[PDB]
RNA sequence: GGACCCGCACAAGCGGUGGAGCAUGUGGUUUAAUUCGAAGCAACGCGAAGAACCUUACCAAAUCUUGACAUCCUUUGACAACUCUAGAGAUAGAGCCUUCCCCUUCGGGGGACAAAGUGACAGGUGGUGCAUGGUUGUCGUCAGCUCGUGUCGUGAGAUGUUGGGUUAAGUCCCGCAACGAGCGCAACCCUUAAGCUUAGUUGCCAUCAUUAAGUUGGGCACUCUAAGUUGACUGCCGGUGACAAACCGGAGGAAGGUGGGGAUGACGUCAAAUCAUCAUGCCCCUUAUGAUUUGGGCUACACACGUGCUACAAUGGACAAUACAAAGGGCAGCGAAACCGCGAGGUCAAGCAAAUCCCAUAAAGUUGUUCUCAGUUCGGAUUGUAGUCUGCAACUCGACUACAUGAAGCUGGAAUCGCUAGUAAUCGUAGAUCAGCAUGCUACGGUGAAUACGUUCCCGGGUCU
């Protein structure tokens, strides 16, 4: 649960905003499943490629989970003065930061 | 020409029929008399000959200015 | 200054609620079916009618209500639709068909909620509470968004307050949307509560 | 922006006659215009013998100014551009062709061209008039807009 | 000929007639030409939006009315019968010449 | 023998014709002396056949209501310009270039109803 | 005002002061004879679908 | 037009002897006749009653001119 | 206070207002009240898309009290209409029965009426929009206003909404304790802009006969008419672009960057407007602040302001000939043709409950004749006479015509308004209200511009600091 530079752009939650990110995780589920019965051009040009670029973003910016089913009960992260935001809700839910030390921070 | 020199002039004016014209109707000052007689006739809505209204009415609420004075 | 989504979609996606053809006549007809719906809102302060379709077709009025509780206008066997009609022959001098239709969905339509909150607001209840249970039981049935915003001497003030409560999607500019909105007076002894009631059912 | 223009007329084929004649029309009136161009145009051809053209491209360019003041908070001499310096010389051939003081518009226009060819009339006095003002003001400034 | 005047508000309304009578004089008859459309023009009515003051901002109403000529040659007594017999439209104005 | 152009700006609809001939435009079977009143800006209406000069030989003859004059010569130019196009499809590049075939969409606009003239706002003190 | 809509509907001693109103409301300024209704209830009963009519604003 | 005069018969009662005092008329569309000059009318002018004299020249114009109700 | 960007907000123009006459509206003043509202933008040709009576509350007089109207009780009851007398009419008083339509045995019941009791009740366009609902202007079609969950901050609050770029846009992309969603922007809606399919009548006339005429024979070719449809979306190419949004240009196309326009006006502000559309809390009058009718009055004038029309002329006035249209209306209505009228209009009357017939000639324009810079051949104000129309009726107080009168006015001071394209300007036409009555409003076409380098400055609004 963690990467370098889970692929890039760690947001603003997901461990512990977990419901509005269930949403999430769930319309990657829908949209995926929702291609077979009638997708292109039963609506206008004008959504579907956006709809691609909501799926392009979901997996690109999110990174690589897609079974995340609750909180799970560690960390492993890299680089722990990029990841600040990351390292700062793990403490809140109490559950254990494993990390590679790089400067003068601390997991 | 002969039909613009007789409009201004009182009596005959621009739809006349037509040195041989001397003669006729009432063209002199005489329908002026004609006309003073009438207000004086009238003088009633000679009431009304002071203010800018006829016998058959204006509507003075903001302009009867022909029948008044410029500032006064 | 927003203007009424039953107004704006006749002729668009809403159907009207008057189809008949007049050329010549016609205010002496317009006028017999706005008295025929004055004699259909007397009944409405018992047995919730939410709109009346005049189809008056050569002579005769195929006159279609539309209520949600439909036992108190067929009778027991079909003798309050008969005396309504009876009643309505009398007042219309015409012949008038009763066509009762079956509504569900109670809480889901407008003027049976927003008739709903001026029956709870007459009887001295408070407005929020009223507004939070109409949205959620009327979420809970099946929709895809409620405002519901009710004017007046809100709690018998004296200042007039406008407070809303909308939850969901109630997209009133776009234009092929079906949204459902009725006001409602509610008659309280500090004057006068005016309710709106804006429903789009998906 | 893009600043469209228009076809040239067919009688004196040229594209300045024709924004001539959309100066010179009044309350929409093309046809009156265009009656009162062409023969003022046949007045100058019957009353100096060459081409209305030639004559009017020599009394074009004494109108046309190469100078402008464009005031401020002031005035300040800047260059203008050849379409502003084209219509600048035809509104004023026509604005200083119409207070003349003759009687027909083919007697006015006419009399103001022949003027304007031999450095005669308002037109010139106007761009007379707007050199002074940007040589008065050429020391105070040529920096500001 | 015989000559109707299909006439209706709405153009939902005229065009299920309009595929009714042509069929039905054609089902049961001989050569029906087809819905021919009016100009259908229209009456404007523009009212003030307000209440008591601002004729600044209106608000227009107009009263579309679709009419569509049916003309049918060579009729049948299957035809008149079953012309003023047949009658599922409820609102439009049907007159028979 | 017959090329049946048709061609509309501004509430007025030309339906040409061109037959071959020595070149002749009748509209409303008439001149073009009485009808067109300017006798020499009848020139925007003979611009495809001045554009497109492979032969300025092409009677007109045209039959159609609407407008007014000068925005009905202008259809006429339209008409003129389809059929020609109708009459030879290498023409089109040598219309397209000089303008010439675009329905251009201006007509009237409509009047507002807060405003006096459509966009003639009513003088504010 | 009650009085004068019970007033108009009654025989006159002329025959051009029988004049026009709303027949719901007593309106007597702006009341469209085709309907016979006036500027407000000709709104009100085209907002909630009553009268064939529709709102289009593309004269 | 076609001068009325509906009310004639109020008139021509009182034609054989002299004129018993003044009439009270309520109607200044009533245009004058040229039978009763002489007569001494009471024109209502929205206020009170006004008596005018018909005497020779007004028998063209109706009873509203005069007793005005304009006043000033 | 700054930065930045945008709107006819200035510049660049074009045409007005303010100067004159007239129409309309308001204030002031006045009468017996000139009905009551609207009051910087956001009041002032507005509610009023119809002031002779009616509308009409206001005002003078004559009048009535369960009443003009609504419901219920009692008696009677198929109501009454039309004539005559008085009166200004409302109304009283006679002539006179229209006099059970559903029905029971005679007496009933009872759609529906008249009178009495004057009983409950009404009635109020009386007051407060600063008690209200409903409805609407306004910033402003400006792009904003927020919430769920999570975080930070002891809190109030902040993040999302900020920073970079772009756009009409909080539009979209990138970066980011934010991820999403709602109302708003954007179309989905209508109209216009091109072709196809369908269908040719009252519409249109290719091809032909034919006539005063597309008016009939024929046909649906084209235009047209309208329900379907395809099409315009930065979708293709090239460059600038962080390889992303986006911009610029070209092809194609009828339409190029929300194509033009309308509808649509977020959260809220102004205790903004409406107790006079209606409904309504409370207060007040209830032989008056209710009610009917006649006659005034809203239609006044020593003035001031706002909107608008007409002009001050030669790019024009007058006269004669001639062309081209869109949108709309019409059953007591639209009034063809023809006759007689100088003319408004009338006599007689075809056709049409509308693509048929009528309003309906549009006018500016074009071609001629004439006038030749004047207070005129400009204007048509004011006033007199004679008329037409509509209406029981033109006096206060309607529109129009004819003849005469021809008053200010020769492009308007400081200041100020509208408008970025079929727009400004100018010219007519049609509707609504309407018995008649617009220079107003709404809507439609005809001809039809010049400009916009810029956004420094004057106002108004938004973003962050």
């Amino acid at each position: 649960v963690g990467t370098k530079k889970i692929n890039q752009r760690w947001l603003g939650g997901l461990l512990t905003n977990y419901k509005t990110i269930s949403k999430r995780i769930k319309r990657i589920s829908e949209i995926e499943k929702m291609e077979e019965d009638g997708l292109f051009e039963v609506l206008p040009k004008k959504e579907v490629v956006e709809l691609k670029k909501e799926y392009d973003r979901l997996i690109k910016f999110l990174g690589g989970i897609r079974d995340m089913k609750s909180m799970p009960q560690a960390l492993f992260v890299v680089d722990p003065r990029k990841e600040r935001n990351a390292i700062a809700e793990a403490r809140k839910l109490n559950i254990p930061i494993v990390g590679i030390v790089d400067t003068n921070c601390d997991p | 020409r002969v039909v613009i020199s007789l409009t201004y002039i009182y009596g005959i004016g621009t739809s006349t029929a037509q040195r041989e014209v001397v003669d006729g109707y009432k063209v002199e000052g005489d329908l002026r008399r004609e006309t003073n007689l009438n207000i004086k006739r009238l003088m009633y809505r000679g009431i009304r000959h002071r203010r800018g209204l006829p016998v058959r009415g204006q509507k003075t609420k903001n302009n009867a200015r022909t029948r008044k004075g410029p500032v006064k | 200054q927003k203007i009424n989504p039953i107004g704006l979609r006749v002729g668009i996606i809403r159907d009207w609620e008057a189809k008949w053809y007049a050329e010549k006549d016609f205010a002496s007809l317009l006028h017999e079916d706005l008295k025929i719906r004055k004699f259909i809102d007397n009944e409405l302060k018992e047995a919730s009618v939410s709109h009346v379709e005049i189809e008056r077709a050569a002579n005769r009025i195929n006159i279609a209500i539309h209520t949600g509780k439909p036992g108190m206008v067929i009778g027991k066997g079909g003798s309050e639709i008969e005396k309504l009609r009876n009643k309505l022959n009398a007042l219309t001098d015409k012949k008038v068909h009763i066509n009762v239709i079956e509504i569900k969905k109670v809480d889901l339509d407008a003027r049976l909620v927003a008739e709903n909150i001026a029956r709870q607001l007459e009887n001295r209840a408070s407005f929020r509470r009223v507004q939070k249970q109409a949205i959620t039981r009327a979420m809970k049935l099946g929709a895809k968004g409620i405002k519901t915003q009710v004017s007046g001497r809100l709690g018998g003030a004296d200042i007039a307050r406008a407070e809303q409560y909308s939850e969901g999607t109630v997209p009133l500019h776009t234009l092929r949307a079906d949204i459902d909105y009725a006001h409602a007076e509610a008659d309280t002894t500090y004057g006068k509560l005016g309710v709106k009631v804006w429903i789009y059912r998906g | 922006v893009p600043k469209r223009d228009v076809l040239p007329d067919p009688i004196h084929n040229s594209k300045l006659v024709t924004k001539l004649i959309n100066k010179i029309m009044l309350d929409g009136k093309r046809g009156t215009a265009q009656r009162i161009l062409y023969s003022a145009f046949d007045l100058v051809e019957q009353r100096s013998g060459r081409d209305a053209l030639e004559v009017f491209e020599e009394a074009i360019n004494n109108i046309m100014p190469v100078l402008e003041v464009k005031a401020r908070r002031y005035q300040v001499p800047v260059e203008v551009r050849p379409e502003r310096r084209t219509t600048l010389g035809l509104r004023w051939l026509v604005n200083y062709a119409r207070l003349r003081g003759e009687k027909t518009m083919e007697d006015r226009l006419a009399n103001e061209i022949l003027d304007a060819a031999n450095n005669t009339g308002g037109a010139v006095k106007k761009r007379e008039d707007t050199h002074k003002m940007a040589e008065a003001n050429k020391a105070f400034a040529h920096y500001r807009w | 000929k015989i000559r109707i005047r299909l006439k209706a508000y709405d153009h939902r309304v005229i065009d299920q007639s309009a595929e009714k009578i042509v069929e039905t004089a054609k089902r049961s008859g001989a050569d029906v030409s087809g819905p021919i459309p009016l100009p259908t023009e229209k009456s404007v009515y523009t009212i003030i939006r307000a209440v008591h003051m601002y004729k600044d901002s209106r608000e227009q109403f107009e009263q579309r009315t679709h009419k569509r000529l049916i003309d049918i040659v060579n009729p049948t007594p299957k035809t008149v019968d079953a012309l003023m017999g047949l009658n599922l439209p409820s609102g439009v104005d049907i007159e028979i010449k | 023998v017959e090329y049946r152009g048709t061609g509309r700006r501004k509430n007025s609809v030309a339906r040409v014709r061109l037959v071959p001939g020595e070149g002749n435009i009748t509209v409303n079977n008439r001149d073009v002396r009485e009808y067109l009143p300017f006798e020499s800006l009848i020139l925007d209406l003979n611009q495809p056949f001045d554009v497109t000069e492979t032969k300025g030989n092409y009677d007109v003859l045209v039959n159609v209501h609407g407008g007014g004059f000068t925005g009905q010569a202008q259809a006429i130019r339209h008409g003129i310009a389809r059929a020609l196009l109708e009459a030879d499809p290498e023409y089109r590049g040598s219309l397209k270039r000089a303008g010439l075939l675009t329905r251009d969409p201006r007509m009237k606009e409509r009047k507002k109803p807060g405003l006096k003239a459509a966009r003639r706002s009513p003088q504010f003190s | 005002k009650t009085s004068m809509v019970a007033k108009q509907q009654k025989k006159q001693k002329y025959a051009v002061r029988e004049y026009t109103r709303c027949e719901r409301c007593g309106r007597p300024h702006s009341v469209y004879r085709k309907f016979k209704l006036c500027r407000i209830c000709f709104r009100e009963l085209a907002y909630k679908g009553q009268i064939p009519g529709v709102r289009k604003a593309s004269w | 037009p076609f001068v009325d005069e509906h009310l004639m018969k109020k008139v021509e009662a009182q034609e054989g002897s002299e004129k018993k005092q003044v009439i009270k008329t309520w109607s200044r569309r009533s245009t004058i006749f040229p039978n009763f000059i002489g007569h001494t009318f009471a024109v209502y002018d929205g206020r009170k009653h006004v008596p005018v004299y018909v005497t020779e020249d007004m028998v063209g114009h109706k009873l509203g001119e005069f007793a005005p109700t304009r006043t000033f």
